């Protein structure tokens, strides 16, 4: 079943609890690219020094 | 309706009646830490948690060779120490004594009643309790703390399902853990070649036949646990198979079954079907002919030895070959005994890993075991014998608690809600029965995110756990020393030590990571830390090992935890505050509350669902339509069967929700039109409202969510009236109520003083005060608010103010987050804070020479002594700037070595020279503030300088001028109740004479306890302080900042809007309407779009009618309208769109003019979390207050004048502001001080501020072809003692040049791989 | 380097340094009093875990 209202009518408390799914997966992974893309910078440039 | 509440009426858009009211918010901290104090007295102690459980299993004394048994009593809480206010500044931890009451019972050691010797003796001081307020925050060594509570894994046993990842077998679910509560852990693992293996905690590999044998089973009797036996015999055709229909399902049929005298049962390959199932039980027959081919892949059960051969021709547990045969043939043995096998069902996994391990005998496997834990150890049968039964069947270093053998039961299937804490023989083999059938396909594998498997702890679970390892200490120390000594010799107060356990309560607050700081800056961040529970800490997953599954939501923290709630950063997931309506369980477990639902309407009973017992009822949806009857008059109704989100019939419907308000969290619930934002911009938006910082000038907000005057309540900075009567005499110091007659009891009704708190140093150095809102005369009520703390106007939560806002990009001064202030906005003193803080000073004790705090010091100039005073304390009120002392501390030199060019200059300035150097505090670069208040600490024996006497005696005296002010009060109110019973007098006597007798023995009995509390008072005043050894003086001044909005500050909104402030522009340049009112905060209209926040934008349409109204009833009051008018103008207002209504209680001209005073600032509006206006209720506010109903206007510039073509929206905002002031962000330094090793800048000094050039900035620079800039921020600029020098002297002279030098990094790094014995020819 | 209070501080090194020169020393006197093959085994071992 999707969600039928949206931001302007308001969303329901069920309808709601639905979009924090998407929304907390997209926070946590905001927080681990930061190490992995700064690992993977660092592997390519220390073969490409010479 | 309360007084509180006939100032300030809100008005609610709430449509849904309420059910139950909000309960206590610190309800989870209280309740929880006082079943550790147990503070009820009666004669069975309910013993379930705390101090006195810990009493009662560790009491016992077991002496080795020896008969020496202590039992205990009981236990008796003390009196504490200091007051709450007394403790804060003398640092006394607000310490609790602990009383114990042990029996010495003597023995002979002979298991007889004979010379029975009975010592009674109470031990004293045996440890502190902490003792914490009614807030809910400790008290150690003055600083304010709080325990939050901790998210763990329940005590059981769970079921893992690798994801192939061992050997690519596709799914393996046989991943069997058990984490009990104390004690090692044994995990059941299956090998990729289908063997049972099972591991202790520790890296080792270990067969499941030892783990077997070790118990005492032998090989026969582990083998029928997991197959069962079957029968055999040889006769007619010779042999004789039991047919079992049930065992033939689902198996291929490769032989002949033609037996049954002429009846064909299955043919050479054919699949036994339903068909031929049905075919066997008409029948009846048992007995059938099958060859010995088929028996081949059969195994024995056990061994099969024939008594006409006597020799055993047939081990245990073999399988089958043609030789097995020969020997059975020739011996003729009538009875065979099998084990069971089907290859379709029932798979023997553990059968073959039983002949896989030698475990032969019983003795042989223990010291296997014992073995793979300790290496290289003795080869002892009865010392290893006795470590193994001490580890899963004994009391000691094992314990299961209470919450540990209810839920292994119900994943098991026993029927046994309580059990044992010590592991049973049947609960070992009981968990390998269950892991062998989920294998099979019988079971799923349990989910470790489902909050039924998961614990919240408490404040008190931890301080008892922490007490018990402490206690244990002491027990283990007295019983090696009791047990040696004789009960005479040894006195039973020296037998016992109390340093183990007064140690264990102060490691526990200062080494732990869940006791951490509390910090103090609104109202709102203090609940929500109390309220706080975190994954982390001991017994819990930390940041890297945690992955994604810790780090998600699922769908069962409906109504327990809060899924916008949680803060950015590393840690996202670990920490999760809890509900609204949260409450624990009795186990341990969260709980909802829900409503009774029957099929024909809804009842009003209410009751509390666990987590797994909410998966059977189908849980309908906070909001539904409602006919007036309690039944359901909706279609289709949103419900929640097993932990998804579908539609179901509205007579399926068996609970239902109390309040959709249960799912947010405390901070969430206080942003209003939160149904209309993001997910994304509701985690954003809560941390803006936590960090933020009280203002001068406290306003309520327009537009509020109703939970803003229940959570300034629950917190403590609000006075909070507990005896209801009338106001006698209020001050801006103290509040002083006058207790009615009904309410009180015999004597001193009229006895209580609120001393309301000044300004002190929080925790983030931040004003706390409390103002006054009642005047003399006013009756008040229970639980009435007689005065406001920070960030509280008149019982409403009041972090930021408001002001008029808009949306346009104006000259892109708002480029992206960017806002433009007005001059009206720092001009009126909105967002001035005032900034408290510390500096402290202590005397040491030298070893050249010990001198304390002297305010004459040497080379000094006379600036400094005009404002210092001949004591070395600055007076309170001065301007110190930096560069100004604080007190007066000298230092003793020796070994001068005054050099020649030293000389000089002590002979042209005449004095004589001075050896005692100068190190008196000062005040950092930058800081500038007043001095408000000097506190100063003596240690005992020490005499009493000229400060300690006059700070001492004003506090002496305020205490005695408030103590006769009460004592004036209950003076009058004696003489008073006694004329107003007699007769008048003109021109029984014996009963008026005995009640003057009785006025006379009343006043003095107030008198004696008046020199009581007077006589205490001045003693612990007089008392000094046990500070740390080594000092003499400690002396703290308090600094006042008074910090003013400047460019560069950061504020922010309620939605999750950051911005910094970029130019303060004048009043002439801001856009204004054709009435000449110009707006105060312009905006960014551009970051709608992406960062999808439409209550943002619904909050401003509403703010405007809010402050639209306010004018109206504003002018109206100078018209000097008749009374009749403003109510029906109040009645058009509250009684006219749908919500709560409450008017036509009040009084007529009293409370009228009351009202229409505080609502001409605006008509504050209450909006729920989810019960918000809908966009047709907004629009019919506008048009009672002649605005516009769509909400925009065309405004005109100030600097060119012409008219925009395209309509603004205007409105008023409620704006906060962060503590990120640039006062402590703004840092440069050009030349300081470097380090001994590494000749690198320092930083964190006095003077500091610096940029550490990582590695990632380096090769930015390589990437470029700048070769001299790379080289000078890495050799020259750092890392050069010769080369710093030189270079500094070429830029004084005006010669840009730079020298090659060397590092100071590569010299360090040549001699230390020289010592390894590594040679580097570094010169070549 | 000495701090406030009349305490100073001393690193990790100056303790193995220690530790080496004392036992170097209890084994440069004993090399004249006819130590036996027990402890001449013992006290060279000594000086190797150091």
């Amino acid at each position: 079943t999707p969600i039928t209202a949206n931001f302007r009518e308001g969303l329901n408390v069920l309808q709601y609890f639905i979009s924090t799914h998407g929304a907390r997966k997209g926070l946590a992974d905001t927080a681990l690219k930061t190490a992995n893309s700064g690992y993977l910078t660092r592997r390519l440039v220390d073969v490409a020094q010479d | 309706y309360s007084y509180t509440e006939k100032k300030r009426i809100r008005k609610d858009f709430s449509k849904l009646p309420d059910v139950m009211d909000v309960p206590y918010l610190l309800a989870i901290q209280l309740d929880s830490y006082r079943e550790f104090l147990q503070a009820g007295a009666t004669k069975e102690q309910f013993r379930d948690v705390g101090l006195h459980a810990a009493f009662k299993s560790v009491f016992p004394i077991i002496s080795y060779s020896g008969n020496a048994a202590l039992e205990y009593v009981g236990y008796r809480l003390g009196e504490p120490a200091f007051d709450v206010k007394e403790c804060v500044l003398r640092g006394v931890t607000f310490a609790v004594p602990l009383r114990v009451k042990v029996r010495l019972i003597i023995f002979d050691r002979e298991s007889s009643n004979k010379a029975i010797k009975d010592i009674k003796e109470q031990e004293v001081y045996m440890g502190e309790i902490p003792l914490m307020t009614e807030n809910g925050t400790f008290i150690i060594n003055g600083t304010e703390r709080v325990i939050v509570s901790q998210l763990h894994r329940s005590p059981g046993v769970f079921f893992d399902h690798d994801r192939g990842k061992t050997h690519s077998s596709g799914k393996l679910l046989y991943s069997a853990r058990i984490i009990p509560y104390r004690g090692s852990w044994l995990d059941f693992e299956f090998d990729p070649k289908d063997c049972v293996f099972v591991r202790i905690d520790r890296r080792r590999k270990l067969p499941a036949s030892v783990l077997l044998r070790a118990l005492g089973y032998s090989t026969e009797e582990i083998l029928n646990a997991f197959y069962a036996t079957n029968v055999f015999h040889i006769k007619g055709e010779t042999l004789n198979l039991e047919l079992v229909p049930q065992r033939l399902r689902g198996e291929v049929a490769s032989i002949d079954i033609k037996d049954g005298s002429g009846k064909v049962i299955v043919e050479q390959g054919r699949r036994i079907t339903a068909r031929h199932i049905n075919q066997l039980e008409k029948a009846g027959v048992s007995q059938l002919e099958v060859p010995f081919d088929y028996l081949i892949g059969r195994t024995i059960a056990k061994a099969i030895v024939h008594p006409a051969t006597g020799e055993i021709i047939a081990e245990c547990n073999t399988e089958l070959t043609l030789d097995l045969l020969a020997k059975v043939a020739k011996a003729q043995v009538v009875r065979i005994e099998t084990l069971y096998t089907n290859d379709i069902d029932c798979g023997p996994f553990i059968s073959d890993t039983l002949k896989i391990d030698n475990t032969s005998n019983q003795l042989e496997a223990l010291v296997e075991i014992y073995r793979m834990m300790r290496p290289g150890e003795p080869p002892t049968k009865e010392a290893a014998e006795t470590l193994f039964g001490n580890l899963f069947f004994s009391a000691e270093r094992y314990d299961l608690s209470a919450v540990g053998r209810m839920k292994f039961n119900r994943r098991i299937g026993r029927t046994e809600i309580e059990g044992p804490g010590v592991l049973s023989k049947e609960d070992i083999i009981d968990v390998l029965k269950t892991l062998v059938d989920i294998r099979n396909g019988k079971g799923i594998v349990d989910d470790i995110d489902h909050l039924g498997n998961r614990r919240v702890r408490c404040v008190g679970e931890m301080a008892e756990n922490q007490f018990r390892v402490g206690l244990v200490r002491v027990e283990r120390a007295v019983k090696e020393r009791l047990s040696m000594a004789e009960s005479e010799g040894l006195m039973p107060q020296d037998l016992i030590n109390a340093k183990p356990v007064a140690a264990a309560i102060k490691e526990f607050f200062g080494s732990s990571q869940l006791s951490q700081f509390m910090d103090q800056n609104n109202p709102l961040s203090e609940i929500t830390h109390k309220r706080r529970v975190s994954a982390l800490g001991p017994g819990g997953l930390t940041r890297e090992r945690a992955g994604f599954e810790v780090r998600d939501v699922h769908p069962t923290h409906y109504g327990r935890v809060c899924p916008i709630e949680t803060p950015e950063g590393p840690n996202i997931g670990l920490i999760n505050s809890l509900a609204t309506y949260a409450r624990t369980n009795k186990y341990g477990f969260l709980e909802s509350p829900y409503r009774v639902v029957k099929d024909s309407l809804v009842t009003d009973e209410i009751v509390f669902l666990s987590a797994i017992e909410e998966a059977d009822h189908v849980i309908a949806q906070a909001s539904a339509t409602l006919n007036e009857k309690g039944q359901l008059v909706d279609e289709l109704v949103a419900v929640r069967h097993l932990n998804e989100f579908t539609v179901k019939a509205p007579e399926d419907v068996t609970l239902m929700d109390v309040s959709p308000k249960q799912v947010v969290s405390v901070a969430a619930s206080l942003i209003p039109f939160l149904e209309h934002d993001d997910a994304n911009r509701a985690l954003m938006g809560s941390n803006m409202q936590r960090q933020a910082v009280p203002t001068l000038r406290a306003d309520k907000p327009l537009v509020g969510t109703g939970m803003e005057r229940n959570v300034a309540r629950d917190s403590g900075v609000c006075v909070v009236a507990r005896r209801g009567g009338v106001i006698d005499s209020v001050d801006a110091s103290r509040v002083v109520v006058r207790v009615a007659d009904d309410e009180v009891e015999t004597g001193e009704a009229g006895v209580d003083i609120y001393n309301l708190t000044k300004y002190t140093r929080s925790n983030q150095n931040t004003c706390i005060n409390q103002r006054p809102l009642v005047s003399k005369g006013d009756v008040v009520a229970r639980g009435d608010i007689l005065a406001d703390g920070p960030s509280t106007d008149m019982g409403e939560l009041a972090l930021g103010q408001n002001m008029r806002v808009a949306f346009m990009p104006w000259n892109g001064f708002n480029f992206e987050d960017s806002i433009c202030l007005s001059e009206r906005v720092v001009q009126e003193d909105r967002f001035t804070t005032i900034h408290i803080q510390e500096l402290t000073c202590v005397a040491r004790d030298t070893k050249l020479g010990p001198e304390e705090i002297t305010a004459d010091i040497p080379n000094v100039g006379e600036a400094a002594l005009n404002k210092l005073d001949e004591a070395g304390i600055v007076y309170v009120g001065a301007e110190v700037q930096a560069g100004d002392i604080l007190v007066g501390k000298v230092t003793p030199k020796g070994e001068t070595q005054l050099t020649p060019e030293e000389k000089l200059l002590r002979a042209i300035f005449g004095e004589k020279a001075s050896d005692v150097k100068d190190t008196s505090l000062r005040v950092p670069t930058g800081t500038k503030g007043t001095v408000i208040d000097v506190q100063v600490f003596t240690r005992d024996g020490v005499e009493r300088d000229s400060r300690a006497l006059s700070i001492e005696k004003m506090q002496l005296d305020q205490i005695r001028k408030d103590l006769n002010e009460e004592f004036r009060i209950v003076e009058g109110a004696t003489f008073e109740r006694l004329r107003a019973a007699l007769v008048g007098a003109k021109a029984a006597d014996d009963a008026l004479n005995e009640q003057l007798e009785k006025a006379q023995a009343y006043i003095s009995d107030r008198r004696q306890l008046l020199d009581d509390k007077f006589e205490d008072k001045k003693r612990k005043l007089q008392q000094g302080d046990d500070l740390a050894p080594g000092v003499l003086k400690i002396v703290k001044v308090y600094l006042a900042i008074k910090r003013r909005i400047q460019p560069g500050d950061k504020m922010a909104g309620r939605h999750g809007n950051k911005g910094v402030v970029s130019v303060i522009m004048p009043v002439e340049d801001m856009p204004h309407d054709a009435n000449g009112t110009p707006v105060d905060i312009v905006l960014n209209p551009l970051g709608v779009p992406s960062r999808m926040n439409v209550g943002q934008i619904l909050e401003t349409h509403l703010g405007l009618a809010a402050k639209g109204l306010g004018e109206k009833i504003n002018r109206m009051l100078e018209e000097q309208r008749k009374v009749a008018e403003l109510r029906k103008f109040l009645h058009e207002i509250y009684n006219e769109i749908g919500g709560r209504e409450e008017n036509l209680d009040e009084l007529g001209d009293n409370e009228i003019l009351a009202l229409a005073k505080n609502l001409r600032g605006g008509v504050p509006m209450a909006t729920p979390v989810f019960d918000g206006a809908k966009e047709r209720e907004i629009k019919a506010m506008l048009k009672l207050a002649d605005l516009p109903e769509s909400g925009q206007m065309r405004l005109f510039d100030g600097r060119t004048g012409n008219q925009f073509e395209r309509p603004t929206t205007v409105g008023y905002m409620y704006m906060l502001k962060l503590n990120h002031l640039v006062d402590d962000k703004m840092h440069a330094r050009s030349t300081g001080s470097y380090s001994l090793v590494t000749q690198q800048p320092l930083g964190g000094k006095a003077q500091f501020g610096g940029q550490r050039f990582g590695e990632m900035e380096v090769w930015a620079l390589e990437a470029y072809g700048a070769a001299y800039t790379l080289q000078e921020m890495l050799t020259v600029k750092s890392d050069d003692v010769n080369g710093r020098t030189k270079m500094y002297k070429n830029i004084v002279d005006g010669d840009h040049r730079m020298e090659a030098g060397m590092p100071e990094s590569f010299n360090v790094l040549i001699k230390e791989i020289r010592s390894l014995g590594i040679d580097i020819e570094l010169e070549t | 380097v000495p701090l406030d209070g009349g305490r100073f501080a001393t690193s990790d090194l100056n303790d193995l340094y220690r530790r080496v020169i004392n036992r170097n020393n209890r084994l440069k006197r004993l090399l004249d009093l006819a130590a036996p093959d027990i402890i001449v085994r013992n006290e060279k071992r000594m000086l190797q875990e150091a």
